[PDB]
């Protein structure tokens, strides 16, 4: 459905902060979600933050409250992923990602079970 | 006669002045289905398929989305929609009614558009839907892959009625369902005691059987229903079946349909549910779309 690029990344040293940016080709209807995944190598694909489309509710994984924070603007159909204090642990190639939730019982995003994805784009800390 | 991919159109028996959203959004978006139509028939012909690389799946999603986006901003019950194929292309029909929706079918057809389909979003069960014909069919992109969910497709209908909640089942109906799919699931699954448990975790939709009715939104509990052992021999226990529904702010359907997962010296599975891609699936496995 949905068109999804991500963009933004990049490789920088630890302690460093960086912003990704997520754009909808299609349209995204109230009943979304839209959520940052990441995979670091060697390793399986997490969760990293959501934010409902309607209401902006987020949810950030653990190992990442504080630090990353997650925005979007209704107007551009975009999604934007601020991270600092940057680690290099949190090296991983970023996913934007959707999902329709018309049957959402509340405004709160999931943490789980996307549907429609991005290409990804490369992040890489430094020590 | 050779498979691509092109922009779909959709047919429907809307009318103008009905204010119900489906008529309402369906008048403008769709066309007159055709009324005298139209089959070839083919055999001793073997065609490809994959119901889980399907583009038709995605067109129709993306215009169920439109219809609700539409629609929220009162009337509302699902109208069967078609799908048909444009002038240079034609829709293969799969004849073979014991087809796993993968692979080659030796038994084929051709038409132009799809049968009646109604855009009923679900979670665990599939309702409205078309039936199996013979055995129970089950369908997977990967078996071996215990994250790809599994589509079963019922033989035989249960009614259900939720209405306020709380919804209902015939537990002499439900059980003789139950055995024979643990038997089909014993078939792929050898040695092993095929235990059925409510969804583990996730989304409230996910996590419980949840549907719409009227433009209510029905979230019902589902551990009793997913609650029975099957070895060998087999058995269901749980607290008719009662199973309470919330609310937000009466309908009586067919259920047809199942979606399971399994965890990774037993095979237990769970409801799935939430990407409507699959409810989709469910009815579009049969076709595929040719350029000719
Ligand atoms: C939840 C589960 O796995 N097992 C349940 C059990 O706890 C419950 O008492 C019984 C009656 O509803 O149905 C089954
Ligand atoms: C079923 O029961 C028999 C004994 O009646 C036992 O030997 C066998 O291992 C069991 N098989 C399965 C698949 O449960
Ligand atoms: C081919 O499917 C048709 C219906 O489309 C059916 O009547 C016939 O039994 C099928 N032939 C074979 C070879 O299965
Ligand atoms: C339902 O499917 C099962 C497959 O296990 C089969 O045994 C049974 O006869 C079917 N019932 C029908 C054809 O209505
Ligand atoms: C399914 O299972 C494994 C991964 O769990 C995969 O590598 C394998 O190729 C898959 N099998 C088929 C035939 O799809
Ligand atoms: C379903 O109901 C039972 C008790 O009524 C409860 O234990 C279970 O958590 C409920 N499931 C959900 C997630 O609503
Ligand atoms: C199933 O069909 C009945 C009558 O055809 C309809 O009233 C009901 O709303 C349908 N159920 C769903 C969930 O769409
Ligand atoms: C169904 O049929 C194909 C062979 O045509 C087989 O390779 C596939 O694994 C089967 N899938 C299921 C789950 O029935």
């Amino acid at each position: 459905a949905v068109q999804l690029q991500e963009s933004g990344g990049g490789l920088v040293q630890a302690g460093g902060s960086l912003r990704l940016s997520c754009t909808a080709s299609g349209r995204i209807s109230s009943s979304y979600d839209m959520g940052w995944f990441r995979q670091a190598p060697g390793k399986e694909r997490e969760f990293v933050a959501a934010i409902s489309w309607s209401g902006g509710t987020t949810d950030y994984a653990d190992s990442v409250k504080g630090r990353f924070a997650i925005s979007k603007d209704n107007a551009k159909n975009a999604v934007y992923l601020q991270m600092n204090s940057l680690k290099p642990e949190d090296t991983a190639v970023y996913y934007c990602a959707a999902k329709w939730r018309p049957l959402r019982y509340s405004d709160y995003p999931s943490n789980s079970d996307y549907y429609d994805w991005g290409q990804g784009t490369q992040v890489t800390v430094s020590s | 006669w050779k498979e691509a991919k092109t922009t779909l159109f959709c047919a429907s028996d809307a009318k103008a002045y009905e204010k119900e959203v489906h008529n309402v959004w369906a008048t403008h978006a769709c066309v007159p289905t055709d009324p005298n139509p139209q089959e070839m028939v083919l055999a001793n012909v073997t065609e490809n398929f994959n119901m889980w690389k399907n583009d038709m799946v995605e067109q129709m999603h993306e215009d169920i989305i439109s219809l609700w986006d539409e629609s929220l901003k009162v009337s509302f019950d699902p109208i069967p929609l078609h799908y048909c194929a444009p002038a240079g292309f034609a829709i293969l029909k799969c004849n073979n009614k014991t087809f796993n929706g993968t692979g080659p079918c030796r038994n084929v057809s051709t038409v132009q558009c799809t049968h009646g389909i109604k855009p009923v979003v679900s979670t665990q069960l599939l309702l409205n839907g078309s039936l199996a014909e013979e055995e129970i069919i089950i369908r997977s992109e990967n078996l071996t892959n215990n994250a790809k969910t599994i589509i079963v497709h019922l033989n035989e209908s249960v009614n259900i009625v939720c209405t306020r909640a709380h919804c209902n089942i015939n537990e002499s109906k439900w059980n003789n369902t139950l055995q024979k799919v643990g038997e089909e699931l014993a078939k792929h699954f050898p040695s092993k005691t095929i235990k059925f448990e409510p969804s583990s975790g996730g989304d409230l939709e996910i996590t419980t059987h949840s549907f719409n009715c009227r433009g209510e939104f029905f979230y019902c509990n589902t551990s009793d229903l997913f609650n029975g052992t099957y070895r060998n021999g087999t058995y269901n226990h749980t607290g008719t079946i009662t199973l309470q529904c919330k609310i937000k702010q009466t309908c009586n359907s067919n259920i047809t349909g199942l979606l399971l997962l399994r965890d990774g010296d037993t095979e237990t599975f769970r409801p799935g549910g939430g990407d409507m891609r699959d409810n989709w699936r469910s009815e579009l496995y049969k076709y595929k779309v040719v350029e000719i």
